[PDB]
């Protein structure tokens, strides 16, 4: 067979969640882009030293428990070196240079590209702020359905540099890859003696 | 037996003392030549003297943005295992590293070019890491001493 | 207009579809990029490094686990008997869990090809000796003595002449298949005075070019 | 954007659409296929064999089916008397629901062409005589003794020189329309001293290369 | 006429109920993939003995009685080899390797293709595993809705070899082709004599 | 009619989008424009006074 | 009267005794050679001898995959009918076979190639069913043997 499916494309490809925003009955919601939210898409990142790529949402929003209702919202992206919006009737959600949709929830969902952000070359993951989201309802009047939604990301036009060693240690923080001094644990598994096979 | 990094005068350390419970050194760069006599390459060479009774091995490769964790002479690592940033010793061999065993060869030396996002703006490290611990007779000499030499090339 | 119609399908939102959306920056120019060394195009080029292996993973060398990456030879042991035994699978459990290979054969589910596993000797120059490198095809039993381990597939390996030896794995595969290969005293360490009498030996392990995995899986 | 319209007949499921659809898996290459012998591209290619029938299916044989392949002959029988008798319908019950024509025609509704029809001795070699093989035309009437079933399509078949005849039908159809094979004593069976005194014919059968079959139905 | 409609393509087209999957007010069912489900579509494949296909799926979903509600739900694939979800909020719901599609009571149906998912070049009756689906609704609370769903499969791109004689007993059971020894039925029928057309 | 099918993404309203719409009026003809010194072509005309 | 498969030394078993209640004896390939003196191919010789004053018929078919079901000698079918695996023996000549008459010839041989999914790794067997059984008369021999060769070719 070919040598297609161990491709650097084909790795960063089948989109995952990324994010899960609940608003139940303040009305809005700041959720910042970032790569290293869940175990996942972190280890196999930090394969790699310097990346290049862009970026593709989708935002799959419906209740608590399955239904939809005829509700419009507006899920509005802040650039890099913008103001985020601080409430829910700011001046920010009426600002021209922040793109923004406008989706219905009885509608197939919004599918936002990203592109590369970064004032340098590629990104790099040891030493970016790609951006930030901004969902609300519309209107002036609080909407009595709660609502919840996820966001998947997918990942095009990968290209990679310097290879490194893989992680084998669980993370602490999210800023730096810090280890618990306690105790190392293996990265084998032990046996009784050398000779066991 | 040079080997450049990826495929594309002589400043002279301190010597380290390689005893019988060392762990390791790390050294960064370009941070130490800030004291002693922005766009370069380097060429660094590691040679240590030791008699044909001594035994052991180091692993001496470079490590591009090489970050640490919390639990000129450089700094002594203190969990070698993980190099005190959570990736593995026995995958250190993916970059470009060399093998310095005491049974056959005294020398290393590799090429290292520019590599960085911006092409004008700490690069990368150097770990020398006993793998194999030296061992010897009574009698012999305790210390062996290793010598680092940078020479800098087309500095800009 | 034009006549049109609904196929059944639409308004679905499939995770592994190549779909172009809209931009949601029409006006932007990113930045340029430059040469940067060290281009990875594929996952086989990390799969074809020697990295060091995890043999000596006993009970005891779990708190100094500095030790697990070299096993002892010595004088005291005698010839004819066993040194150290271990699979040769990248994905189960074992001394694979160690190398890049069977780290990145985890995100896979079916693999094959042949593998090479390359060993380093770090002892004093003026000793001499030989071992043997034995490897059972799979599907056979583990040898017993060094006699049947010499009639398989075998090389003679003395570290007064070289210092490294590879053995070339012929192939795996994952759908027992294990590949066990053995470490023999051929003849017994032998030092002048003032030379230390153990020594430690190193095992690296890569792939060879034939080695290819699908089948994508998430762990 | 491009002017649209929908179409009646959007949102609809229909089960035999040619409709391509999104691949599960895009990144994914399957095993690349190798020659295997005995490709079947069509279904008249298993429908052109010569399979054994069940003439002798009597109401004493459901114990015993191995009896069910083979009927009798016997020096006791006179001569000009009937043997035997069956229909040469394949979609009908009887002796064609043991033959692999009969079972892949109950699969399908409408099927024209002809037939073949192959016997073969299973005698003693010093035995002689011989057997008439009639076939009526359909619409006809069945023959009540051997002077009429020789005026229509007949073969006369000796088992002293050959071994196997080979009686083909003209044309059968299915939108009545059946045709009775007859099997007519000519003359006794003689057998000489030590020779068994009864033996047994297998009935073959097998399509011609004009047999179409069409409307597919489930059973 | 021609031989068109004879041909080994056309042999295993109109895809008819191969599942039927009631999940009434647990909340996820495990369907395992497997053509030998009925007594249709098992004779018709044990007539060769190696075959290659790929497989097309779709769920027309619904309520027990008739009527549609707008819930939205999801279909998981599993792979050979990857672990079941064995809860509601398992982990393996997340798993970025498994692919879903997510769709709604009021959308028409969801058409996936499964290609040829085993290792040898051809599947084997006589002596595979292609595949487990999972179907859950969204959300974290339960949904006051009674949930069916039906999955029809199609074959395409028939490819067959070593014809072998049709099963004409009963089946027992689903692993191997038994049968009852207490008594054999006959392939033909029975007649009184014969003489008698 | 031409079988089609509704990718993610329909019914909704990007604000940065080339979107070709239909006129409000499709037999209105504009005044043809003349010529005006002092065209502005790029901003970085201003920012190099 | 060489029959080929699909259009694509000499071991010699023992001697089966043909009863006159025999049902029928089934060996499988390539597990009767496991004891005596993957990927190869096959050209067995099934041959009796019987004398001109007896008459029968046997059904010599390969079957591949030919898996069995629940009620170098090789075993002796329960029911014939259905082979104890389901398929008739009227619909077993879609199988590459050949006819045993014992009025005319007294040999029978198949050439079956190479057959699997995989092309290196119980591949198929041989069904010998006696369809019309043996009859003779008083005074003759009560048993007529059968004897199977084995020829392998082309071996892997």
């Amino acid at each position: 067979h070919s040598t297609q499916e161990t491709a650097i494309g084909n790795f960063f490809s089948r989109a995952g969640l990324v994010s899960i925003i609940t608003m139940p009955t303040d009305g809005y919601a700041n959720w910042d882009i970032d790569l290293m939210g869940y175990a996942q898409l972190r280890r196999k990142c930090e394969l790699f030293t310097y990346m290049r790529f862009d970026a593709e949402f989708t935002f799959v929003v419906a209740k608590p428990n399955g239904e939809l209702v005829p509700q419009l919202l507006q899920y509005m992206y802040v650039p890099p070196g913008a103001p985020k919006p601080t409430s829910r009737d700011s001046f920010a959600w009426q600002t021209a240079t922040n793109p923004s949709v406008f989706v219905k929830m009885t509608d197939p969902p919004a599918q936002v590209s990203v592109p590369f952000m970064s004032p340098a070359s590629a990104y790099q993951w040891f030493y970016n702020m790609m951006g930030t989201f901004s969902i609300r309802t519309v209107g002036t009047k609080k909407s009595p359905h709660s609502i919840t939604l996820r966001v998947y990301m997918r990942i095009k036009h990968v290209r990679a540099w310097i290879p490194r060693p893989l992680r084998n240690q669980p993370y602490l923080f999210k800023t730096n890859p810090n280890y618990k001094g306690n105790d190392i644990k293996c990265t084998s598994t032990s046996r009784d003696k050398i000779t066991t096979l | 037996n040079i080997v450049i990094a990826y495929g594309e005068r002589f400043f002279t350390l301190d010597t380290k003392s390689w005893a019988k419970d060392s762990k390791g050194w790390y050294w960064k760069f370009p941070d130490v030549l800030t004291e002693v006599g922005y766009r370069s390459g380097f060429c660094v060479h590691v040679q240590c003297n030791a008699s044909k009774f001594h035994q052991g091995a180091l692993l001496v490769a470079v490590l591009p943005e090489y970050v640490l964790g919390t639990i000129q002479v450089g700094a002594v690592l203190t969990h070698p295992y993980v190099l005190d940033a959570g990736i593995p010793l026995s995958q250190l061999t993916v970059c470009p590293h060399q093998w310095i065993n005491l049974r056959t060869n005294n020398c290393a030396t590799i090429i290292v070019p520019y590599m960085n996002t911006v092409p004008f703006d700490c690069n990368f490290g150097l770990l020398v890491i006993p793998v194999v611990p030296l061992d010897f007779n009574a009698g012999a000499t305790s210390e062996i001493p290793i010598t680092v030499t940078i020479a800098p090339m087309c500095a800009e | 207009g034009i006549p049109t119609e609904l196929k059944p399908g639409t308004n679905q939102f499939l995770t592994t579809d190549d779909g172009v959306s809209a931009p949601i920056l029409p006006g932007f120019h990113p930045t340029p990029p430059i040469h940067i060394p060290g281009e990875v195009r594929n996952l086989l080029e990390i799969c074809r490094v020697e990295t060091i292996l995890e043999v000596n993973n006993l009970k005891t060398n779990e708190t100094t686990p500095m030790q697990r990456l070299c096993f002892p030879v010595s004088v005291q042991s005698k010839t004819g008997e066993l040194c150290a035994a271990f699979r040769a699978d990248p994905g189960r459990d074992g001394p694979w869990q160690s190398t890049i290979l069977g780290q990145l054969c985890r995100y896979y589910t079916q693999w094959s090809g042949s593998l090479e596993v390359t060993f380093m000797f770090a002892g004093s120059f003026m000793a001499t000796g030989k071992m043997l490198i034995a490897y059972t095809p799979p599907g056979g039993s583990v040898p017993a003595d060094r006699i049947t381990a010499m009639l398989g597939t075998h090389v003679i390996w003395d570290f007064g002449l070289q210092s490294s030896v590879t053995l070339v794995v012929p192939w795996i595969s994952n759908t027992y298949t294990t590949g066990i290969i053995t470490i023999w005293y051929q003849t017994n360490y032998v030092v002048p005075i003032g030379a230390p009498t153990t020594a430690y030996i190193v095992a690296l392990a890569a792939a060879q070019d034939n080695f290819t995995m699908k089948l994508c899986k998430d762990t």
